[PDB]
């Protein structure tokens, strides 16, 4: 029945995934009592890929994990906090300290088990198994840290189920500590080995998009939320919702990803949040760098594929023409040895509060400029050796960094190759 | 330009109107199929061997 | 905006096409192999037109009409004209031509011996020999045509020399036939010699090239001058006595050619620019002696006639923000 | 009377065989129930719409088809929709999950697991056959599914059934209606395979269909609904000569005979005509000349390409309504002295014709209007071998860059299968062309 499991890891990844539950259990007429309330069955549809049916109570296939209890205390506490199933809370009492050996070698070392038997248990309740998403930060300890030992730990016992990431890339404009390159480049090569899909949410874009685009002179991390809460509500909207396409993780990631490695997608969104936007201004936003969430200038690289979906009412032969449009601006950012790598599809049921949308997933080589930017963070530091002691604390060798390192610099270089090509 | 071999019947007709004259066996299809499937097991044994080493690499740190 | 993609960079014709399209700023081109574009200024060679027409949502053109060769090569425009009814062996306007491969041998001989008191002067190419005996020009060839060289050729005064016609025409994606105003004379420098000598036999600018330039600039001379002459020297106009018969010959060539080639209803559109040559004899009757599908463009005539092309064939299909006459069909 | 067995794979061959069959029935006067009033042979009988029918004791014609999919959604639309009673549990076998557009998971990985479970509901039909002429397969050449498993299947068949012939009915890939970017892969891949299995394949170009939807139709954005409706009457119109009395086309062995002398060659180019909007209150009706002379204009072609600069092998006529053979020569004439007919000069220059008086059958509220005659061409000529070009100029592209390449080897596959088929092609399109070929 092509279900999909949720992991939320972390402060970052338990705070964007609990607003992804809210924004989605309003689409699926699903209240925070976990009880439908809706007005079409089309919200019914396609419930099982991310709810489970227990009293006619549809509960999320989510499992919360964290390394302290704030966070997740604050959830069950929030406005949908109650329709998350109790056994899937899984936390410790130490933290992470933002340390992503706390999070993969020691502290979370100790709990990761205690998650893998819910996951298990979530996993065998599926009919079919499409793979997980896991939400997650790559800049602290539990969500960069426990999260990709948590990725590895799946593909040891999941080898053919798919492993798709919402990422939460650092930036020291909104920054909480400055080991954050490091936790982040340390997390980087475990997702270029370990997911399929992994969507770049920069929170320099982020905080760009709050502030010089939304009005909003000081943005909170929950503003920058809702920009994630709603990106995510498009992206998968191809699986919740009944229309043009019908395709589960593995075809989406197929059709997307040419090389197993370059896997980093940009993500964009349109509107930006009374007057509905026309067809031409959707779609000469979400190709715009100003909507883009990864802090990444796609004229600075070249699209290898190119996916956008369109909710709401609206006539497909005037999109298919400003597609058109869009591409014949853009005709020489897009490779020319990957033929109709620009694919559009529809769904008929809008986000709330729009009465049209548009989502915008690229696979573009000028995402080597986040991994450079973080890379030159990282070295920054490194020649100097500085901050080391809290890793080395907890029995990492320095060779470790070095090796991090220069697996980001081959990162970078393999899409320069791609670049040039 | 004839008309040949004309056939009538309570459906139809049908004519001919010239204008010019002028495998593998079973066996060898198990066996590509299981050498494929073994090249699978193979990756995969080396993607869990991969995994293993990373586990080594975790207890030792 | 508009995209296009070059293909024939030693085209000098299509050279002039690009930058006069790129100087509108309404027009971006892109790389050789860029399958989106709207135009394609295809190469001479194996011009892939299975591959036009099928990128979703873009109109496309090509400066190219498939099977337009069978004009524009010498063996097939014999082989086109003698089993065409429309043309006919019985046509008027073209040379006694035969092919033969290194066939219509017998059939050469034939009419050959049934010359033999006519004048039996024939003309060999495909490289070019001109005899009175035909065992040398069947034996010189060991594909070619041989053809009946015209020995009373119309000379000009002074100078009592050869020359040909060059006429341009386009044929846009609607097949209407635009003849343009504009044509030239390639003359002969070299005074013509009815008695193996080539100089004043062929009329080529570079046979000429390698006299030359004494009586007009480049041995290229326009049909202002041209016209002028006939009206002194033998009291007719260019129109009269030999324009009737080019745009005769223009017509029924490609209206011949149209049900094969045309892209009226095709899921892509063709234009295409030819050079028809011609040649005049003492009698002012006209002679077509070739068509060419790419031919360059006198010097003077390069700007009116690569505008001309982007007015009527490019912009005519991809509109932005007459030196042709129209031979109606 | 000889049976044939369908066989429809993937989600484009399991709806268009819906498409398809929901057109036989209503041409043979057959119920969603099964029920066959004009039949009055209960239980039995070997009629010419036996071909495709089977009887039960109760009166219920069951289609000789067999449905398969590597995941249920699009199957279990035919177990809930209009004509479920038509099939029985047996005929409709679905997967748990798909080939996720990986002609090597299609073929190999979850191919290996179902191809027993296909074979042995295939000879639950076969079994049930006096004599069984062979198998007619719709797939599509992009899917997963319809490229991987089929050419399995056809090696399979091949075996089992070696004396059997095997037609297909190919959806060759447009990216207007689809949103994958592998497809030339899985083309190219399926295409190498199946080639020496296959007698006799018809493919049609969604690009084609789609522009006729538009065009002729009315249809802003066709769906696939309105595609298949129109791929079926195609099919319909291949097919009515193994379901009804005549003399041409009436088994397999012929569809081969009549047009396919060189047997790589077996892609025949079908052309349709007329194509008319219900919308239109009322149409002037063409005639026989009309029709015959719409089979030349590119615009019907199921296939984009140009006859004109390619050399025809083999010429079928099939009239469906007011037609006789008076109007068909005389517009036979008539053409030939305006389009350009090139035959190769070692096969005679004809048109082999057949005419069924009964008219097109249209779907009730459907999109095509009822016609008092209609016609489909069915001619071999080289210039189908545009479409081979096409895809595989689209196949080198990515190959160059081995783009995606590692989805394929992931499941199995090795690299040299793509080298392989793609040589293998490259001679296909060499075949065509020994066939039909500064100033
Ligand atoms: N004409 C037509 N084409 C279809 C239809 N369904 C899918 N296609 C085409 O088939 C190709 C995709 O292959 P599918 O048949 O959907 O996939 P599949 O055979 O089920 O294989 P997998 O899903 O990958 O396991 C695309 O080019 C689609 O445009 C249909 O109903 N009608
Ligand atoms: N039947 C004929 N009678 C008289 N002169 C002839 C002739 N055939 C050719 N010529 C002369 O020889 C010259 C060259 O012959 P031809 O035109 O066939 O070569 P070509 O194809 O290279 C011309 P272009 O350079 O435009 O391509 C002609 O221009 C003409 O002057
Ligand atoms: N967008 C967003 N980013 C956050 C949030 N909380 C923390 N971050 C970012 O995540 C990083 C800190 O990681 P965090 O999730 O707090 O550490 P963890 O709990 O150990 O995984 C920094 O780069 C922060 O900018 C949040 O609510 N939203
Ligand atoms: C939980 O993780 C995911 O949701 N992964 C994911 N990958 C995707 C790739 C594409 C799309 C589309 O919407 C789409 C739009 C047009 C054409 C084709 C596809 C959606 C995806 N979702
Ligand atoms: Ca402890
Ligand atoms: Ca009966
Ligand atoms: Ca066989
Ligand atoms: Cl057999
Ligand atoms: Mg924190
Ligand atoms: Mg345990
Ligand atoms: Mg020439
Ligand atoms: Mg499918
Ligand atoms: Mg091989």
């Amino acid at each position: 029945m092509r279900e999909i499991v949720h992991i939320q890891a972390g402060q970052c990844g338990n705070q964007i995934g609990a607003k992804f539950w809210e924004v989605i259990s309003d689409e699926h007429g699903i209240d925070p009592t976990g009880s439908y309330h809706g007005d079409s069955d089309l919200q019914l549809e396609r419930i099982n890929v991310y709810y489970n049916e227990a009293g006619n109570k549809y509960v999320p296939r989510a499992i919360l994990v964290d390394l302290e209890p704030g966070t997740m205390d604050s959830v069950r506490s929030g406005p949908f906090g109650q329709i998350f199933r109790p056994d899937n809370f899984v936390f410790g009492q130490s933290g992470a300290g933002n340390n992503w050996a706390k999070g993969h070698y020691t502290e979370g070392a100790e709990l990761v088990d205690s998650v893998l038997d819910v996951v298990r248990k979530e996993s065998e309740s599926c009919d079919c198994l499409q793979g997980f998403q896991l939400t997650h930060s790559l800049g602290g300890g539990t969500g960069s840290g426990m999260g990709t030992l948590l990725i590895s730990k799946i593909r040891e016992e999941y080898p053919d189920r798919i492993m798709n990431t919402f990422s939460v890339m650092p930036s020291p404009k909104v920054s909480d500590t400055v080991v954050e390159p490091y936790n982040a480049t340390l997390s980087v090569h475990q997702l270029v080995e370990n997911t399929d899909e992994t969507y770049c949410i920069d929170n320099e874009a982020l905080y760009d998009i709050c502030f010089r685009t939304l009005k909003l002179t000081t943005p909170t991390y929950g503003d920058l939320n809702h920009l994630v809460s709603a990106t995510m509500s498009g992206v998968t909207t191809c699986l919740r919702f009944p229309g043009q396409l019908n395709a589960d993780l593995r075809k989406l990631a197929v059709n997307m990803v040419p090389f197993p490695r370059l896997h980093f997608f940009m993500p964009g969104f349109a509107p930006l949040t009374y007057r509905a936007l026309t067809v031409p201004e959707l779609t000469q936003q979400m190709f715009d760098s100003k909507n883009m969430m990864a802090a990444c200038d796609p004229r600075h690289g070249r699209y290898l594929t190119v996916a956008a979906i369109f909710r709401g009412r609206m006539s497909m032969k005037e999109v298919d023409e400003q597609m058109l449009n869009v591409q014949n601006k853009n005709s020489s950012y897009f490779v020319e040895w990957i033929p109709n790598n620009v694919k559009t599809a529809v769904c008929d049921i809008p986000p709330r509060g729009l009465k049209m949308s548009a989502t915008f997933i690229g696979n573009s080589t000028a995402i080597q400029e986040l991994f450079k930017r973080i890379s030159e963070q990282f070295t920054a530091m490194f020649r100097r050796k500085a901050f080391l002691h809290w890793y080395t604390g907890e029995g990492m060798d320095e060779m470790e960094f070095t090796e991090a390192e220069s697996n980001m610099n081959d990162l970078v270089s393999e899409y320069q190759q791609y670049q040039d090509a | 330009m004839e008309v040949i071999e004309l056939n009538k019947c309570t459906s139809g007709q049908s004519f001919e109107v010239i204008l010019k004259p002028p495998d593998p066996s079973l066996e060898e299809i198990q066996k590509k199929l299981e050498a494929a499937e073994e090249r699978r097991k193979y990756q995969e044994a080396e993607l869990l061997k991969h995994l293993a080493e990373k586990r080594e690499h975790e207890r030792e740190v | 905006m508009y995209t296009f993609v070059v293909r024939d960079e030693n085209s000098s014709v299509y050279a002039e096409v690009s930058r006069l399209l790129l100087a509108t700023g309404q027009w971006k081109r892109l790389r050789k192999d860029n399958p989106r574009f709207n135009l394609m200024l295809g190469e001479r060679n194996r011009l892939p037109f299975g591959r036009l027409g099928h990128e979703p949502g873009l109109v496309q053109l090509v400066n190219y009409y498939r099977g337009a060769d069978k004009l524009c090569r010498k063996a097939s425009l014999v082989k086109l004209i003698k089993t065409s009814p429309e043309l006919s062996e019985s046509c008027t306007w073209f040379p006694e031509s035969y092919v033969i491969y290194p066939d219509e041998r017998e059939v050469f001989l034939a009419a050959y011996n049934r010359r033999r008191r006519e004048g039996n002067v024939w003309i060999a190419k495909s490289g070019i020999l001109i005899s009175s005996e035909a065992s040398e020009l069947l034996d010189f060839i060991d594909v070619h045509v041989i053809q009946k060289y015209l020995e009373k050729p119309l000379l000009l005064e002074p100078g009592h020399r050869k020359f040909d016609i060059r006429s341009w025409v386009l044929v846009d994606h609607l097949y209407n036939i635009y003849l343009y105003r504009e044509g030239v004379l390639r003359t002969s420098s070299e005074p013509y010699n009815s008695a193996q000598d080539k100089t004043c036999h062929l009329t080529n600018h570079c046979i000429q090239k390698e006299n030359y330039g004494r009586y007009e600039e480049g041995n290229e001379m326009f049909f202002e001058e041209f016209n002028q002459y006939l009206m002194d020297a033998l009291n007719t106009t260019l129109e009269n006595s030999i324009l009737l018969q080019i745009k005769h010959i223009i017509r029924s060539c490609l209206m011949c050619i149209e049900p094969a080639i045309s892209t009226k209803h095709l899921h892509y559109q063709s234009f295409q620019l030819f050079g028809f040559d011609f040649m005049v004899d003492e009698e002012l009757k006209v002679w077509l002696i070739e068509v060419n599908g790419a031919p360059a463009c006198a010097q003077k005539l390069y700007a009116e006639l690569c505008q001309g092309i982007v007015d009527v064939a490019i912009s005519s299909v991809f509109p932005l923000a007459s030196i042709f006459i129209k031979l109606h069909h | 009377m000889r049976e044939c067995i369908s066989i429809h794979v993937g989600q484009a061959g399991v709806q268009i065989g819906n498409a398809c069959w929901e057109l036989y029935c209503l041409e043979h006067g057959i119920q969603p129930d099964g029920q066959m009033p004009s039949d009055k042979t209960i239980g039995g009988g070997d009629d010419s719409f036996n071909t495709f029918f089977s009887e039960t004791g109760a009166g219920k014609h069951v289609p000789r088809a067999v449905f398969v999919d590597l995941e249920p959604t699009v199957i279990d639309e035919v177990r809930t929709g209009t004509y479920r009673q038509l099939f029985h549990p047996e005929q409709l076998i679905t997967g748990k999950e798909d080939a996720a557009n990986n002609y090597a998971r299609g073929h190999y990985t979850i191919g290996k697991e179902i191809i027993d479970l296909v074979l042995d509901r295939i000879r639950k039909l076969a079994d049930q056959c006096t004599g069984l002429q062979g198998f007619l397969v719709f797939h599509s050449f992009g899917g997963g599914t319809g490229s991987g498993f089929t050419s399995l299947l056809m090696e399979r068949l091949s075996v089992d059934y070696g004396k059997k012939s095997k037609l297909e009915f190919s959806i060759y890939p447009a990216p207007q209606v689809s949103t994958a970017v592998v497809e030339p892969y899985n083309s190219i891949l399926t295409t190498h395979t199946t080639l020496e299995h296959s007698d006799c394949a018809f493919m049609v170009d969604n690009e084609a269909i789609y522009d006729i939807c538009r065009r002729n139709l009315d249809i802003e954005r066709p769906t696939y609904t309105n595609l298949n409706r129109l791929i079926s009457q195609i099919v319909s119109s291949i097919t009515a000569s193994l379901r009804f009395d005549g003399a041409l086309n009436v088994d397999l062995t012929e569809f081969q005979t009549n047009l396919v002398p060189y047997p790589r060659i077996h892609f025949p180019l079908a052309t349709y005509a007329p194509v008319i909007s219900a919308e239109k209150a009322y149409h002037e009706q063409l005639s026989v000349a009309e029709i015959t002379n719409a089979c030349f204009e590119p615009a019907n072609q199921m296939v984009k390409c140009d006859p004109r600069h390619g050399k025809y092998m083999a010429c079928c006529l099939l009239y469906r309504g007011d037609v006789v053979p008076k109007d068909v020569n005389a517009a036979i004439a008539t053409i030939k002295t305006k389009r350009s007919i090139q035959f190769v000069d070692w096969c005679p220059t004809g048109f082999k014709v057949g005419i069924n008086y009964q008219p097109p059958t249209v779907v009730p509220g459907g999109d095509l209007a009822k016609v008092q005659r209609a016609v489909c061409m069915l001619s071999n000529t080289t210039a189908i071998a545009e479409a081979w070009a096409r895809l595989d100029h689209k196949f080198d592209l990515m190959y160059a860059k081995r783009a995606f390449v590692h989805w394929y080897v992931g499941e199995g596959m090795e690299e040299g299968e793509f080298s392989e088929a793609r040589e293998d092609m490259a001679a296909l399109e060499k075949d065509y062309e020994e066939v039909g070929v500064e100033e």
